[PDB]
RNA sequence: UAGGGGAUCGAAGAUGAUCAGAUACCGUCGUAGUCUUAACCAUAAACUAUGCCGACUAGGGAUCGGGUGGUGUUUUUUUAAUGACCCACUCGGCACCUUACGAGAAAUCAAAGUCUUUGGGUUCUGGGGGGAGUAUGGUCGCAAGGCUGAAACUUAAAGGA
């Protein structure tokens, strides 16, 4: 990777112009954004040259509704991860709790290099996969 | 009451209270570092050092002298040990029983005491996974330990 | 080990007081306990009570009366809510005028009476009569 | 210290050290293979079609002498082959054979009653009109 | 006994009482400033060595290790710190 | 199961005794096994026939392990030193006596106590007697066998003190 285009089938963000009849200087564009919701768009993103649609920051994927993380479990897939939220749960019975956990798969942009391990906020799109929802938007190395 | 065995011993030092001088020792706090660091090379493990250092000169523990603890020290100087010495001596007695295992299969209470021993390691390797102080990964293997020392 | 401190010292204390002893030593000193008696004391069930220290997790003399009657440990330190401590007076105090149900919220390591006065309520260790 | 693990994350090992333990007590054995449906006559009920063969006679068990008066049925199901027993006087004259009899437990579960042995059922009705009557005379029969 | 205190008891009950119980724990072993006979030298040794030390350098021997205390020789005035 | 060991006991097998019979009791020999290495099996009256955590009730006098104090008992060596010892105290045992305020069907029980004044925490088990821990399936084992575990049928008692 890192090169670009690989995925024969070229690459570029939509609706983008340049103008090699006019003076070219800078000649590449981007498009970037900023999520919002309190964060911070890293620089890794108006910098980075690769493309992913999937992108919170560089693409048409929006962010709304959860917040929220945790413990990285796996990471396997060519730009995409799994979760953990160990959590815990009231049995109103023996009035006492049991450590419970679901697994979590999310997109992820190349502007972060997690590991396993990690802590890690995520955030909720449309739907991106067959399971899949969530989009990463903040890693938390040592 | 001893991890292994039907055992419930007790017998410790009964550090005294005073934190601060012996007073009736006057000498220099430098004075013992100089000592420790003159011991090291020659051959040394912090165990024994503090057995050395006790019997013979001034000292009562580093610890009153310096506002250290051995070690700490050795680590600053560099002489820590590739190894945190306790179990320099746990893995060598593997070696030493598994060796003697192998003149005389037909042993048992001694093999058993052999495992046991394997386990006082990995726990304890276990820890110093955790903390830093074993580069992550290091496992315990068996055949790894006749080059490790000699 | 000595899984659990508040709970061991405890013990001892029914353990002394009923055979008539006037006092207690007690091993493991904590906040926790220091606070435990202070509340204990307030309400007329020891006195006095002369830490001592030694640098060490240290050991409590509690000089009595012969009043004690009985202060178990509750323990997992279960939650509980406001309006619950209603279900616990009469499942572990003989009356309830009266001898204190006890617990831990925020001030507080601080019994039920003076918990309404404050309104507040979290996880209930011991328990005095 | 009792055998049990009490502190509060022992949701999860409670609510299966009782779902195990409960096996053995016999109730909830019935309720769970539940039996009822396999197994004995009835099935999931209380009451039933039955008609009749022989018209039996079985002594006693023994601290007794007792020569009582049982039918043979048939059933309007299984088909089981059962045998049942009749109340009051000779009760027996009023059941004349291959008529059509009602069925009904015997109050006990199961189990078996009194001074009878492998006996577990009542005659209630005949033709479907008490055997209560057609012993207070309050019908006749057909 | 209705009742004592624990606090000081007899100065008696301690002396034999075990080092790990006078409340308070505090060590039996302490050091012994030894003149061998030959130099004034003046060495600060352990009641209980573990070690035997040598004294200074003349080397000499002093003092074995046993069970618990050293067993010292002959020459040593051993004043006690 | 396969090697080593194979003194003594000693099912099995043989015997002589006793006896109406005696394939048993009694006696003398006796492979196998007892013993060990290496591998299986996982049952027992595996027994306090009493789940563990805890917390609280009523007296004692012993003992093992610690620890604290007593110008404490000898040791004598010069005083100490320790050490054994005595006693005082305690914490942790392994039990025991005595009461019964309590509990129980009772016999008895400092726990089988704090239970119709019914609820500190949680895991297993049983619901008449047999049929039968069999028949079946399913499974672990080389096998012996284990763990799992019916029903039809039969019966007014079987049982505890």
């Amino acid at each position: 990777e890192l090169t670009v285009q690989s995925e024969r089938a070229f690459q570029k963000q939509p609706h983008i112009f340049n103008n090699p009849k006019v003076k070219t200087s800078k000649r590449t564009k981007r498009w970037y954004k900023n999520a919002g919701l309190g964060f911070k768009t890293p620089k890794t993103a108006i910098e980075g040259s690769y493309i992913d649609k999937k992108c919170p920051f560089t693409g048409l994927v929006s962010i709304r509704g959860k917040i929220l993380t945790g413990t990285v479990v796996s990471t396997k897939m060519h730009r995409t991860i799994v979760i953990r939220r160990a959590y815990l749960h009231y049995i109103p019975k023996y009035n006492r709790y049991e450590k419970r956990h679901k697994n979590v798969p999310v997109h992820v942009s190349p502007a972060f290099r997690v590991q396993v391990g990690d802590i890690v906020t995520v955030g909720q799109c449309r739907p991106i996969s067959k399971t899949v929802r969530f989009n990463v938007v903040k890693v938390s190395a040592a | 009451g001893r991890m292994h065995s039907a055992g419930k011993g007790i017998s410790s030092s009964a550090i005294p209270y005073s934190r601060n001088a012996p007073a009736w020792f006057k000498l220099s706090s430098e004075s013992v570092i100089e000592q420790i660091v003159k011991y090291a090379r020659k051959g040394l493990t912090p165990s024994q050092i503090g057995v050395l250092l006790r019997d013979a000169h001034g000292v009562t523990q580093a610890r009153v002298i310096t506002g250290n603890k051995i070690m700490r020290i050795l680590k600053s100087n560099g002489l820590a040990p590739e190894i945190p010495e306790d179990l320099y001596y746990l893995i060598k007695k593997a070696v030493s029983v598994r060796k003697h295992l192998e003149r005389n299969r037909k042993d048992k209470d001694a093999k058993f005491r052999l495992i046991l021993i394997e386990s006082r390691i990995h726990r304890l390797a276990r820890y110093y996974r955790t903390v830093a102080v074993l580069p992550p990964n290091w496992k315990y293997e068996s055949a790894t330990a006749s080059a490790l020392v000699n | 080990t000595r899984s659990s401190v508040l709970a061991d010292a405890l013990n001892a204390i029914n353990n002394a007081e009923k055979t008539g002893k006037r006092q207690v030593l007690i091993r493991p000193s904590s906040k926790v306990i220091i606070k435990f008696l202070q509340v204990m004391q307030k309400h007329g069930y020891i006195g006095e009570f002369e830490y001592i220290d030694d640098h060490r997790s240290g050991k409590i003399v509690v000089q009595l009366n012969g009043r004690l009657n009985k202060c178990g440990v509750i323990s997992p330190r279960f939650n509980v809510k406001i309006g619950d401590i209603e279900k616990w007076t009469a499942n572990l105090l003989p009356a309830r005028q009266f001898g204190y149900v006890i617990l831990t919220t925020s001030a507080g390591i601080m019994d039920h009476e003076e918990a309404r006065r404050k309104h507040v309520s979290g996880k209930i260790l011991g328990f005095v009569y | 210290g009792k055998g049990k693990p009490r502190g509060l994350n022992s949701a999860r090992k409670l609510r299966v050290h009782r779902r195990n333990n409960r096996w053995a007590e016999n109730n909830y054995k019935k309720r769970l293979l539940g039996t009822a449906f396999k197994s004995s006559p009835f099935g999931g009920s209380s009451h039933a079609k039955g008609i009749v063969l022989e018209k039996l006679g079985i002594e006693s068990k023994q601290p007794n002498s007792a020569i009582r008066k049982c039918v043979r049925v048939q059933l309007i199901k299984n088909g089981k082959k059962v045998t049942a027993f009749v109340p009051n006087a000779g009760c027996l004259n009023f059941v004349d054979e291959n008529d059509e009899v009602l069925l009904a437990g015997f109050g006990r579960k199961g189990k078996a009653k009194g001074d009878i042995p492998g006996v577990r059922f009542k005659v209630v009705k005949v033709s479907g009109v008490s055997l209560l009557a057609l012993w207070k005379e309050k019908k006749e029969k057909p | 006994v209705l009742v004592q205190d624990l606090l000081h008891p007899t100065a008696a009950s301690e002396a034999r009482k075990h080092k790990l119980k006078t409340l308070v724990q505090g060590p039996r072993s302490y050091f012994l400033d030894v003149k061998c006979p030959g130099c004034l030298n003046i060495t600060t040794v352990f009641s209980h060595a573990q070690t035997a030390v040598t004294c200074e350098s003349c080397s000499t021997i002093l003092c074995t290790p046993t069970g618990g205390k050293a067993k010292l020789s002959e020459g040593t005035s051993f004043r006690r710190k």
